[PDB]
RNA sequence: AAUAAGGAUUGACAGAUUGAGAGCUCUUUCUUGAUUUUGUGGGUGGUGGUGCAUGGCCGUUCUUAGUUGGUGGAGUGAUUU
């Protein structure tokens, strides 16, 4: 029955798939009822690459500021080798990264 | 063979563009190592919409 | 170009085989990925095979993409003496 | 100033710089570079004080 | 009855055993890599037939025994060899001696070269 | 194509020579080993020119208010609002 205290660490470029996954997350895990926290929500990094517009000195001095704003996002979750694996497999998706930095 | 290639590690000539292959203008800023006219170009795609 | 009868044979070899090769514009390298045949080799011996149409180059991104030619892969069938069973990655559902 | 013309790739058109004996035995003359490369053949050529070996580009220094 | 000196010189060329033409053959002949002496005796000298004849008169093993008499029969059989032709668009030269470096085949007319080789 | 394993050619001590422990040259005559050397054919070194042979980008009219088109409708029409 070996217990493990996992920690769930997410990141994307859309606030709309992403929020989706700690609604699914923390209600595809309170179905499971797990001992967990609520979607912690980490300082928004947010890169601004100044660049001039022109192809050639010429031409006024005419500049840009395009950037990726991630929303970093993490979680928690206990549960054995069986019911963290059935959870990590499920949320499954476009835009997004899931780590399972495990705490054995 | 000293007698066809020189001591090109550090400077400008060493590294060159990804897309065109030029030395002129460089975007080092974030494993990017393109040129600094092209970039923009695609880019809007690549990630770098805008927000201004 | 003047090459070697144990690199001329070795190319036209993961060229038929995977069939498909993807060998950068960096002249000046010991060695190409998947073929010991320095780099620079390929690129130039393939500028030759292309030139006839036993093959077909495509450019851009700076690698030279190549990839077989449906037939011209029946030339490699007589050069590296081999069957007239197989088609090369070709029939693989 | 001046062009070379590349060295001639020149014509000893036959060979026999290996005691052709009379009748029935051939043997091997001027040594045969005392190395493994340099294997059995390698007909050593005569230059300044030290002798001269081409299976290894040329090189080798064993007197005569 | 040369049809068996086309299927065992076709197979050693194709395999790249051989060597071709003095130089590469008596370097093949004196060193124990190279098993036969089949050559021109229409030599336009006499020290290339008691050179290649001494190397078959080196005896361990590799018995080199002679068969043909010719340089223009032997730009064809060997093969250096142009294309879409009939039998020569080719070189028109002479691969004279073709010295067998274990070949590149095993059995069909390579078992009549190991009853007329040694049974002479 | 010519030199032609009878050496195409390479290399060097140290000393003459120079910044110098560049054999740059010359003294010696060892080493060297068909890879070179020479002309012929041709290439590929080019922060040398030409921004008015051009590409791409970036300055400018621009912290701009401005274009253009259908269906109507107008007005040989260059067309117009």
């Amino acid at each position: 029955q070996q217990i493990i205290k996992i920690r769930i660490t997410l990141t994307s470029t859309k606030v709309k798939q992403l929020e989706n996954v700690s609604s699914n997350i923390v209600k595809n895990a309170e179905q499971h009822n797990l001992v967990k926290k609520g979607p912690v929500r980490l300082p928004t990094k947010v890169l601004k690459i100044s660049t001039r517009k022109t192809p050639n000195g010429e031409g006024s001095k005419t500049w840009e500021t395009y950037e990726m704003r991630i929303h970093k996002r993490y979680i928690d979750l206990e549960a054995p080798v069986q019911i963290v694996k059935r959870i990590t497999q499920i949320t499954i998706e476009p835009g997004v990264d899931v780590e399972v930095v495990v705490a054995s | 063979n000293v007698w066809f290639s020189h001591p090109r590690r550090y400077g400008k000539g060493s590294r060159q563009c990804r897309v065109c292959s030029s030395h002129t203008g460089l975007i080092r800023k974030y494993g990017l190592n393109i040129c600094r006219q092209c970039f923009r170009e695609k880019a809007n795609d690549i990630g770098f919409n805008k927000f201004r | 170009m003047l090459m070697p009868k144990e690199d001329r044979n070795k190319i036209h070899q993961y060229l038929f085989q995977e069939g498909v090769v993807v060998a950068k514009a960096d002249f000046n390298q010991a060695a190409h990925e998947e073929i010991d045949t320095k780099n620079l080799y390929v690129i130039k011996a393939l500028q030759s095979l292309t030139s006839k149409g036993y093959v077909k180059t495509q450019f851009s991104w700076q690698y030279y993409y190549y990839t077989l030619t449906e037939e011209g892969v029946e030339y490699l069938r007589e050069y590296l003496n081999l069957p007239e069973h197989i088609v090369p990655g070709t029939y693989i559902q | 100033a001046a062009k070379k013309a590349a060295a001639a790739a020149k014509a000893a058109a036959v060979l026999s710089y290996y005691k052709v004996d009379a009748e029935g035995k051939v043997t091997k003359l001027a040594a045969a570079c005392s190395n493994p490369t340099c294997g059995a053949g390698v007909f050593l050529a005569n230059h300044k004080d030290r002798l001269y070996c081409g299976k290894c580009h040329s090189v080798y220094k064993v007197n005569a | 009855i040369e049809d068996a000196l086309k299927v065992v010189l076709r197979t050693a060329l194709v395999h790249d055993g051989l060597a071709r033409g003095l130089r590469e053959s008596t370097k093949a002949l004196t060193r124990g890599e190279a098993l036969l002496v089949v050559l021109v005796s229409s030599v336009t000298e006499a020290n290339i037939i008691k050179l290649v004849e001494g190397l078959a008169n080196d005896p361990e093993n590799k018995v080199p025994l002679i068969k043909v008499a010719d340089a223009k029969q032997l730009g064809e059989w060997a093969g250096l060899g142009k294309i879409d032709r009939e039998g020569n668009a080719r070189k028109v030269v002479g691969a004279s001696v073709v010295v067998v470096k274990n070949w590149g085949a095993e059995t069909d007319e390579l078992s009549m070269i190991m009853e007329h080789f040694s049974q002479q």
